[PDB]
């Protein structure tokens, strides 16, 4: 009983760990099938409802089965991740904290910076009896004990590492105990180390890939209430496919510079909007009705929206979407305004993005 | 300085090597303050010079502004300069840097809440997750599992991970709540 | 061009000593030899510190080596900077 | 086979002008820039298709009143009342437009979803017209280099 | 390509003698040895 259940548990864990990647890739295929079926999803007429158009009539049961399958596969993918990749993360974290304890004295000579979540959360696992559960070195507590025991206090180090004080002495000496059996639930409760599992769960919840898979599960669940949430699962192509990563790295290699270029463009357009609001306002009427104007630069905010949206998306600049300046006192000024906008924003500022992408490629 | 000179000019003398270990603490204390350069001496031979580096000089050298100046100087000499002016440009940069750090020395005379909230959310949510086990009411599920079945085992296997996923969702919601309470 | 210039600066600083100009291949016959040479023997920060020390030290209090370097510096003659030579290359027979 | 078919229809001899790539060797240097990163150019088009599908999903779910493409008040030309039709519209007209999908749909001013539509159009222009079309240029230039 | 060609010309002229073709590493065993060799011993202007 208490052994057969563990054997079957291990069998299931091994199966899911082995097939983590297979189900991970099957989820993408199911998401693509769902989103291809969704391309035949019409709207029919207030309280309006979305209808799945179908000549065969096989479209809707297939969609429901595929959604249920996707949810099941997402759950199986989380289980497989926990079985397969979580132990590596725990091993690496345990190794890091052990080596910071030994060769840096992270909790003896120094302390964490009080704003490092990893450093503050690692305080829990030091006292645990199941420390290096995954890390091979089972003597890290003894090593730190020997290194820092004399100068910093043997009892202080023992309390910090959560080691035994006096039972080991008597057990090397003479003592007697009574046995137990695995069937005792109290024995199982004593065997389970609550604090170490608490720290492990914290580390797993802080893991960035487990969080991503949980988000995948959350949108798979939401897809049952609204079938269009399965479209967010097509963002998984970047992670699932590795050849698309080469293309996407060109954008993300100079990612900070691409954001700063957009910020610089925003500042330049704000300066142009200030100039227009102060000098060129009569040219921003966007209505053909003579009676009622559509003055788009009578407000600072509105003129800035106009310049950032219409002027930036225009292929010739802001001068392609405003009144012609011919026969006006500010004609050469407007011409210079438009030409400089076209050169600096449409031509130069939009060229920096191209250059950044091509430089990332190179 | 005497011991370092003797050791570096007598690199294989065992008596001096065993004598040096008797001065490790002094040599370790004076290590950051011990200057060491190499020059082409008047005897037409490469000679090593030992001098003193002050703590103030080192601290002003390690300032970020001086680091940026050094980086720019190195870039300029590597790209726009030649070997035929390298040591002249280096001496000019050294003079400017020395003046700047002397001036800096004389003019200089003598979130956490979010991290704590996230840690509290982790603690609270994980404790709530572990309270099913800390409740000691496992007798009900034991009586359910008395009629052991593969279906029941698989259901419990899936339910454990479903509970983990719900705990993560609750933790995420608590994180959003803490962030929204802190900003407002 | 800017990327290539930065890469060239990095490559030069990693494969050639700033002062003597000897490549890292010669110094890397002893493990970490180039790092030891460029951070303990021919450190440009150390040369700057030496210039500071020589300037702040009284002229009558210089040793002979310091006076030699001081006279060369006052004449703006940079022959005291090792160029193509070092302690290891000079005493390679005795050192090893 | 095409030379034979050219006798029945004289316009099949136009397919023999595709032989310039094989016959001429200097044209191969130019054509290698396209074909060097050939798989990446196809994957970029696939990524563009996926991104436009996501934009089409957003439009179909939130921005439908803005996709009327008729001047006749009586009869509309609703181009986003169907998932497939809205996807055709976004892939064809929006992609070929020089400013994005916002150059070919109803003006969003004076609407509840005005800032949302502005963000939609600006992000479409930046990601598709500016960035996704820049990857092709970069791939060709990188093949040259 | 033009930038690379100019850089190649500069690198060749700085690291190799025009006449004999011996690299600067051999000549830079005496301080300023390459400059002395290329401006006093193997000067192309001197050959002209
Ligand atoms: N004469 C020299 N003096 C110092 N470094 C040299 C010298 N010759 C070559 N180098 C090399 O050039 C490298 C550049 O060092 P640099 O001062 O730029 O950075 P760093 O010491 O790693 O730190 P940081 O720039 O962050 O202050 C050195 O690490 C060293 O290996
Ligand atoms: N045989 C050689 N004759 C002359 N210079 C040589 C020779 N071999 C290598 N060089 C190097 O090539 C470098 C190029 O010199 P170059 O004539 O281009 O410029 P310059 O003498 O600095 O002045 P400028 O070009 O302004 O008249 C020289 O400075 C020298 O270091
Ligand atoms: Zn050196
Ligand atoms: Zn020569």
């Amino acid at each position: 009983f208490w052994k057969k259940i563990i054997a079957y548990q291990q069998k299931l864990l091994n199966y899911f760990a082995r097939n983590f990647y297979n189900m991970r890739m099957l989820a993408l295929f199911v998401a693509f099938a769902i989103n291809f079926i969704l391309l035949f999803y019409k709207v029919s007429t207030i309280a309006v409802h979305y209808v799945l158009e179908e000549s065969s009539g096989y479209m809707e049961p297939t969609l429901r089965i595929l959604a249920i399958l996707h949810t099941v596969i997402s759950f199986f993918c989380i289980i497989g991740y926990y079985c397969l990749k979580v132990p590596l993360v725990i091993f690496k974290r345990e190794k890091e904290v052990a080596r910071k304890l030994e060769f840096d004295g992270l909790y003896i000579t120094e302390q964490p910076s009080e704003d490092d979540i990893k450093g503050q959360w690692d305080r829990l696992v030091i006292n645990t009896q199941s420390f290096p559960n995954n890390y091979w070195d089972k003597f890290v507590k003894r090593k730190v004990m020997d290194k820092y025991g004399e100068f910093y206090g043997r009892d202080r180090i023992s309390e910090l590492l959560g080691m035994d004080k006096a039972a080991l002495d008597f057990s090397d000496a003479r003592e007697k105990k009574k046995p137990k059996k695995d069937s005792s639930l109290s024995a199982v409760l004593n065997s389970i180390d609550v604090k170490y599992q608490m720290w492990k769960l914290g580390v797993v919840f802080t893991d960035n890939s487990f969080l991503y898979l949980a988000w995948y599960m959350t949108m798979s669940v939401l897809g049952h209430y609204n079938n269009f949430f399965f479209a967010a699962h097509l963002l998984d192509i970047a992670m699932g496919f590795k050849t698309l990563r080469t293309i996407l790295s060109s954008v993300t290699h100079n990612g900070k510079q691409l954001v700063l270029t957009v910020g610089l463009l925003a500042v330049v357009v704000y300066l142009y909007t200030v100039v227009a609001f102060n000098f060129f306002r009569k040219f921003y009427n966007k209505s053909e009705d003579g009676d009622t104007p559509d003055m788009k630069c009578d407000d600072m905010l509105t003129c800035y929206m106009f310049h950032m949206y219409v002027g930036v998306r225009a292929g010739g600049g802001i001068g392609d979407e405003i009144e012609d300046p011919a026969g006006d006192e500010y004609e050469i000024y407007r011409i210079i305004f438009d030409i400089t906008f076209f050169f600096f924003v449409i031509v130069i500022l939009l060229a920096i993005i191209q250059g950044l992408i091509i430089d990332a490629f190179g | 300085v005497l011991l370092t000179n003797l050791s570096e000019h007598m690199p294989n003398d065992t008596r001096l090597q065993t004598f040096l270990e008797l001065a490790e603490s002094v040599l370790n204390y004076f290590q950051p303050f011990l200057g060491r350069i190499e020059i082409m001496g008047s005897a037409k031979r490469i000679e090593r010079v030992y001098f003193e580096i002050s703590e103030s000089s080192r601290t002003q050298w390690e300032k970020p502004q001086v680091k940026e100046s050094k980086r720019q100087f190195i870039f300029d000499v590597v790209n726009e300069g030649g070997e035929k002016e390298k040591m002249e440009l280096f001496v000019n940069f050294c003079e400017d840097t020395i003046f700047e750090m002397q001036l800096a020395a004389q003019i200089s005379e003598s979130s956490i809440l979010t991290v704590r909230s996230a840690l509290f959310a982790l603690r609270y949510n994980i404790l709530t997750l572990m309270r099913m086990l800390s409740l000691k009411s496992l007798k009900k599920q034991m009586k359910k599992v008395k009629k052991m079945t593969v279906k029941d085992m698989v259901t419990a296997f899936f339910s454990s991970y479903w509970s983990i996923f719900m705990t993560l969702l609750h933790f995420v919601a608590s994180v959003f709540r803490g962030f929204f309470r802190i900003i407002c | 061009e800017l990327r290539d210039q930065q890469e060239q600066v990095k490559e030069d600083m990693e494969t050639k000593c700033f002062i003597c100009g000897i490549g890292n291949d010669y110094f890397d016959t002893v493990p970490h030899g180039f790092e030891t040479h460029t951070l303990q023997e021919h450190n440009l920060a150390n040369y700057l510190f030496f210039l500071m020390y020589l300037i702040n030290k009284d002229e009558t209090e210089h040793t002979g080596q310091e006076s030699y370097v001081w006279k060369m510096y006052q004449e703006r003659c940079w022959e005291f900077f090792p160029a193509g030579d070092c302690f290891r290359k000079q005493y390679e027979d005795q050192l090893n």
